[PDB]
DNA sequence: TTTTTTT
């Protein structure tokens, strides 16, 4: 009856634009899950057009908005446009409808009043801002919506905070609550003011007496605990926390939550019923190269990357980084000697998007060092919930395992647990940049790795002294470690230029960096790859076409061969012999290799070197021996 | 000056009355001196007149006219046959603004308290003395919750208290409001009495027609439940409750973040501009750490400074080096974003190492200076999910050094680069969470054989410095050897653990800061030192 | 129970063969385990080789050339990417989970060892 | 011995079945109800062929059987331990299994070889199997 | 969550 009045106050235009009627007919959807109240709003705002006919279409109606936009619409848009179209009307009936709770519970218990009631009466004036959930550990966790005009840490406006205790609900007991208990009084007061007739004033006089002694409760700590553990059931929502940082789509910023939806991304900075906690201190301003921080940036972007189609790579990868969802299995390899600005990004990128959406991840993690699965290991569940990962360390040239570039690059599910938590499952949803200093080697030659991997070489060196009339040296700046990226307003112009790349992605492809065209990375790939195939230097190397030689190599020869030159040129690393078989088997050999009377594989001729020179003259060896214009961050849509 | 003395509320009620006057007060003679004769007559603890001076101009009507004013207060003080009650001061501030001085009065504490007692009929609760409390008393403490979900208090530090030596003017951390409690049982229980004294008068007032059976119904109430002050229970639950009015929402985070600004045994040392000051009064920097060396500012005619700075010359005889290490010593005293540097210190026998380092790093203190293990630097590293406890050990303090090498360690140069560069270090605290802090600290190892560098690319060469000590201390065996001079073991045994030293040398650090603030922008590399440079 | 990963041609213990495929102390798992080299089995035991079935895959889907070979065919991604995350997608293949569960349980009395496919024990 | 119908009683001969109330401590048991000894039900019928099968030679399955059967008594017994040895798929690893199954979790264990092949080692680490038969007779 | 014990 009280949601039938708000109701009530909605204009006649909610009837006449249809995405909005089929909105409110998909909160109350959510509100009643029946059509009653519906039907009680299809009658209050429109009686006449199709009037009692289609009443199956309106309910046909509701079914498909009931299945449909995959964000619950629910009271609180309601109770909110009432207060936007109707805030007067808004601010009367909840004013007294809280008031006739309070009024029926004290008349129908003689002015005794208990936690419960209270409680009710407190969850009716205050519940949507506040919601309860239970967490992984089983204990129940207060969240707050937090309005504009508040005591507020920063950043943290128009979002879902976490309470150890309502403070705000306890006060608002004490204050607030006290009010209308006063209220309470006052009627109490008329009714003794009206004749005593009988008894009733004898009545009021007891009832006044009980409920005075019983007004002084809400102020009492032993009372406020009690009513705010009976609240803990009212309040509950049982689907918060594991909602909670789920939509992809959605970032907390400082200043709200920025949403990438629909281009152009916007910036939701009202009421909203989006369940959004973490976020980034980053202000969100739409992208504007007139900023000089945003200028400043883009002539450090262009400076660092010299071609343009290699640039517009890396800027689309990187702007994926704000996105959560499932991206594609990609891995990008920048290698450089320390002396180009590939650190400076990454550190940027990490800084825009905060501790909860980019974290730093040691290169343990792909070297050496096993994952557990089984003890606490927090270092794991640093990528639990984030957009971004970025390798920052690289002792001595480390050799990288194959096996946990299977597993952390590919978009499947891992598990692992923390303190106080189980053996949980997440996904993986970060893109993963890794810095190299003196170099990576692949031990394989996978064709599903290397369809994952990309690589790109730093060009460009930076000097602090001498700074010679090298086209590919400039000189450094102290203050682009040390104060360019604590400032708030170089992160605000950076976030801004992920997002104008992002939504460039989004808009020339079709989110795909697959599709994004760049023969610079397709040709350093492939030369990374054919420089990471020890198996074919080796052939090249040590086997030479012996014309009409006798000498008899089983693959065990090429094998031990293989692997002495393999320890020798590459890192020293023990070998399987059938599977260093099956490698060399596949290759050149085969032309030499051929099957023994005794089914043994043989290479025909071919003497080895079997050390340095030493090789067949005869039959020689056997292994075979644009421009910016004037704005670079825009480009060809459709080269 | 503490115009508005942080254990008297009074001052503050009466100041917001002065505000209340007309300002006909303001830059006048007699009047001015009417109304100070009176407050003077209702107290003389130097109190109104000082906020006279702060709330109207202090001697704008007569430059120079302040000691006319202490000499008619000090006449207001002796008997004076006259004696004007606080009663005409709340009559001249109902005539200038009765709506004005409503309002103001409305939000005093003991406004509050009487509100509630007689819109309660007597009954007092945890939450109503909560709010006079916090009223009275809110401006000296603090709450905040921490990491672990747990209600912190902190209290700022005045200096008559009983105090921890070095704790004044700044917040100490509490896990009990102690003050509080003793407050509630003290100065609460005296404006309790008023309230009874108010309730008294109002039953002394004629019967009328039956407001004198309520009175004393009210006055019995009020009676049963004052006695709940002095009740653990109570006082348990009125804390409990206190807690969500003096939160501050971000008082953790921001407690100590500021650089600038360092605490010590006598305040706060601002190094915001040259020169440095002491603020040794009120403010509203939020300050937790300290160290207990007290600042006085460098003066090389000082015994102590004169030995300290002989005793450098004798450890450093090379003029550039000995300039270069105390401009890089001198850093230590920042906690911020430092440039990437490193300096290794070698020496043979008996040299200046574990009595120049660790000088600064007992001038520094506890929290702001740390002895750190060689196990850091030259043994591999362990899997990151292991709580390190000693790589912990530099979160928050800006000065750190290294004093042990088994036998010529080889380092591994991931560590160095991962503790010297300005960028962010990601590590578990013992039976904590995982978390990322930033490097601020300046870091000096002292060997005796060597440091083997494995690698030789840039990335290690250019934050690395090497210093070489030319001089041998032996005391019993000094020949005519120049290098060679005898030695004093005070300057290990008594000269390290005495605070005037410790307050000298601190005053050396600030100077040679303040001169590389000064002649260079605060960039070490400027700093010209061939010495050091052929050396490395 | 399904092992998928595979670094670099993994030998395995011929104990744990025996210890968590055998009906001891519950097992109720049906196991699969995938390679893409080579899985070297050391022993010749008869009964650790009876509980082992083999098979060897056939096709390779081939994305940018495709070749007009019959073994190798024209793939789309999106059966890894998108197609395996769709709810529809999901119930369909449940609904033929448990399809080809009460086959199994109608043309044979639920025994596995009854079904005959001569391909199968040939390549084991 | 704790069972599934009461207690058995191997004090005397015949073990007896307690099925009322008594004074003796007993709280682990076996799932196993306890009926006397029949020949002639199918089961024991069915277990004595199976016997007879996996052990050809009289002497030595009565010798297998009088070891086996001390597995139901926890008291202080014979340092013996039996060492069963074969080609393939024999009797073993089903007679075995039978005893354990009908002594349960609480009256017998599965041992793993470690405990016997190697890796004894110095007693600061925990070796963490030895007290897998604490208080069980198998 | 540590000690451990991973090894
Ligand atoms: N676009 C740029 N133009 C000129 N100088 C730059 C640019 N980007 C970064 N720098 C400078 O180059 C350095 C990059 O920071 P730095 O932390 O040294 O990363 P780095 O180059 O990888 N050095 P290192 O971490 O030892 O490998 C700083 O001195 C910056 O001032
Ligand atoms: N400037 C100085 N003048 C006189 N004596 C000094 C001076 N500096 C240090 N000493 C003395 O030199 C002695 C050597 O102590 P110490 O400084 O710890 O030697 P160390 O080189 O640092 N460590 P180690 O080399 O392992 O013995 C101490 O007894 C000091 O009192
Ligand atoms: N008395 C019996 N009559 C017929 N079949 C039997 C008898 N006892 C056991 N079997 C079967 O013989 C097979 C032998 O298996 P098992 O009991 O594990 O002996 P085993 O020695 O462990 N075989 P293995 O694991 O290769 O060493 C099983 O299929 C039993 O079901």
């Amino acid at each position: 009856r009280y949601l039938h009045k708000i109701l009530n106050l909605l204009p006649p235009e909610y009837y006449v634009e249809y995405p909005l009627w089929s909105n409110v007919v998909f909160a109350l959807a959510n509100t009643s899950a029946n059509y009653r109240p519906l039907a009680e709003w299809f009658s209050q705002k429109c009686p006449e057009k199709w009037n009692t006919g289609g009443k199956e279409k309106l309910e046909k109606l509701w079914n498909d908005a009931s299945h449909h936009t995959e964000k619950k619409i629910t009271k609180r848009s309601i109770m909110y446009w009432a207060h936007k179209h109707a805030p007067q009307q808004y601010k009367e009936i909840v004013e007294q409808g809280y008031f006739s709770i309070l009024a029926e519970y004290v008349y129908s218990y003689n002015g005794m009043l208990e936690h419960y009631m209270i409680a009710k009466v407190i969850y009716a004036m205050m519940g949507n801002k506040f919601v309860v959930d239970v967490d992984s550990n089983g204990k129940y966790v207060w969240f707050e919506f937090v309005l504009p005009g508040q005591p507020m840490n920063q950043g943290e406006i128009w979002k879902w905070r976490k309470e150890v205790n309502p403070d705000e609900l306890h006060i608002y007991i004490s204050e607030n609550f006290s009010r209308v208990m006063d209220r309470i009084t006052e009627h109490i007061k008329y009714h003794l003011s009206q004749p005593h007739e009988s008894n009733i004033l004898n009545y009021y006089k007891k009832l006044l007496k009980a409920f005075e002694r019983s007004k002084s409760k809400i102020f009492n700590d032993s009372f406020k605990k009690g009513v705010i553990r009976q609240a803990e059931f009212l309040f509950r929502q049982r689907s918060f926390i594991q909602t909670l940082d789920t939509n992809p789509h959605l970032l907390g910023v400082g200043n709200g939550v920025l949403s990438i939806e629909t281009i152009p991304a916007k910036l939701i900075n009202h009421f909203h019923e989006h369940p959004i906690h973490q976020y980034t201190h980053i202000c969100y301003v739409p992208f504007n190269p007139e900023n000089p921080w945003t200028k400043l940036l883009l002539n450090a972007l262009q400076d660092i990357i010299p071609e343009l189609d290699a640039r517009l790579w890396i800027m689309f990868y990187l702007s994926t980084a704000i996105f959560r969802g499932l991206k594609e299995a990609l891995m990008l390899l920048w290698l450089g000697g320390g002396c180009n600005g590939k650190t400076f990004l990454m550190r940027l990128v990490a800084m825009v998007l905060g501790d909860h959406y980019a974290s730093k991840l040691n290169i343990s993690l792909l070297t050496s060092c096993r994952e557990t699965a089984e003890k606490p290991n927090s270092a794991f569940m640093r990528l639990k919930g984030r957009g971004y990962g970025y390798f920052e360390e690289t002792n001595k040239s480390e050799v990288l395992n194959t096996s946990r570039l299977k597993e952390m690059v590919n978009p499947g599910d891992v598990t692992a647990r923390e303190l106080n938590q189980k053996q949980e499952s997440f996904q993986m949803t970060a893109t993963m940049v890794a810095a190299s200093n003196y170099n990576f080697i692949i031990d394989t030659t996978d064709h599903g790795t290397w369809r994952r991997l990309r690589h790109y070489r730093s060009k460009v060196k930076f000097c602090h002294n001498p700074d010679p009339s090298n086209p590919y040296e400039k000189k450094e700046d102290p203050r682009f470690i040390h104060e360019y990226i604590m400032d708030p307003d170089c992160q605000n112009a950076f976030f801004s230029i992920l997002v104008y790349f992002w939504e460039k992605l989004q808009k020339e492809y079709n989110g795909q960096i697959k599709k994004v065209f760049c023969p610079t990375i397709e040709s350093e790939t492939e030369a990374y790859r054919k420089s990471q195939d020890t198996l074919h230097r080796f052939i090249t190397e040590r086997v030479v076409e012996s014309p009409s030689a006798e000498t008899v190599y089983n693959l065990s020869e090429v094998v031990t061969a293989y692997a002495e030159w393999y320890n020798t040129n590459i890192n020293v690393k023990r070998h399987i012999a059938l599977e260093l078989s099956q490698e060399l088997e596949n290759s050149v050999l085969e032309k030499y290799l051929q099957w023994s009377p005794n089914k043994t594989r043989i290479l025909k001729g071919c003497r080895i070197l079997h050390k340095f020179e030493t090789l067949q003259p005869g039959e020689s060896y056997i292994g075979v021996s644009c421009e910016p214009k004037n704005k670079w961050w825009e480009w060809s849509p459709n080269p | 000056l503490s115009i508005l003395m942080l254990h008297d509320p009074e001052a503050r009620y009466l100041h917001k009355i002065l505000n209340l006057l007309p300002p006909e007060y303001y830059v006048e003679y007699p009047l001015w001196s009417n109304v100070v004769f009176a407050l003077a007559n209702t107290s003389a603890n130097y109190r109104p007149l000082a906020e006279w001076f702060s709330q109207k101009c202090p001697e704008k009507w007569n430059t120079g006219g302040k000691e006319k004013l202490e000499k008619l207060w000090n006449d207001a003080s002796h008997h004076t046959e006259k004696k004007i009650t606080k009663r005409s001061i709340m009559y001249w501030a109902h005539k200038h603004a009765p709506q004005q001085y409503k309002e103001i009065v409305e939000q005093g504490y003991f406004s509050i308290l009487a509100e509630y007692v007689y819109s309660y009929n007597g009954m007092l609760e945890h939450y109503m003395i909560a709010k006079v409390i916090y009223a009275m008393m809110g401006n000296k403490f603090v709450v905040d919750v921490d990491s672990n979900g747990k209600y912190v208090w902190f209290e700022f530090v005045l200096p008559g208290q009983p105090m921890n030596q070095g704790e004044i003017w700044k917040w100490r951390k509490e896990v009990n409001p102690d003050e509080l409690h003793i407050y509630i049982s003290e100065n609460f229980s005296r404006v309790m009495d008023r309230i009874t004294e108010h309730i008294k008068y109002h039953l002394s007032q004629p019967h009328e027609s039956n407001i004198l059976n309520y009175y004393k119904k009210l006055l019995k109430a009020f009676e049963r439940s004052k006695s709940k002050i002095f009740n653990d229970s109570f006082k348990k639950g009125v804390i409990r409750q206190a807690e969500f009015l003096f939160r501050q929402r971000s008082f953790i985070q921001t407690l100590d973040t500021n650089p600038h600004l360092l605490g010590v045994g006598n305040g706060v040392l601002s190094i915001e501009t040259i020169p440095a000051k002491l603020i040794n009064h009120f403010h509203e920097h939020p300050i937790h750490q300290y160290t207990h060396i007290c600042y006085v500012p460098f003066n090389p005619e000082n015994p102590w400074t004169k030995l300290l700075l002989n005793a450098l010359q004798d450890i450093i005889p090379e003029l550039d080096a000995r300039l270069w290490i105390m401009f890089y010593l001198s850093t230590a005293i920042f906690r911020g974003l430092k440039e990437a540097l490193m300096l290794l210190w070698l020496g043979g026998g008996c040299n200046g190492k574990t009595f120049l380092m660790r000088l600064v790093a007992m001038v520094l203190g506890d929290h702001y200076a740390s002895k750190l293990n060689i196990s850091l630097l030259t043994s591999c590293r362990e899997t990151a999910e292991k709580p390190n406890s000693a790589f912990m050990r530099l979160k928050g303090r800006g000065y750190g050094y290294f004093e042990e090498t088994n036998k010529s360690e080889v380092l591994n140069t991931s560590r160095l680069k991962e503790m010297v560069n300005p960028g962010d270090v990601t590590a578990r605290e013992l039976n904590q969470k995982q978390e990322s802090f930033q490097m601020t600290a300046t870091m000096v190892a002292a060997s005796n054989y060597n440091f083997i560098i494995d690698t030789t690319d840039h990335g290690t060469w250019r934050r690395l410095r090497h210093y070489r000590s030319k001089v041998k201390f032996c005391h019993n065996p000094d020949p005519s050897n120049p290098y060679e001079k005898k030695e004093d073991p005070r300057f290990i045994h008594e000269y390290i653990m005495d605070p005037d030293c410790q307050n000298a040398f601190f005053s050396i650090l600030v100077y040679f800061w303040e001169k590389l603030q000064k002649e260079y922008n605060g960039q070490i590399k400027k700093v010209f030192c061939p010495t050091i440079e052929s050396e490395t």
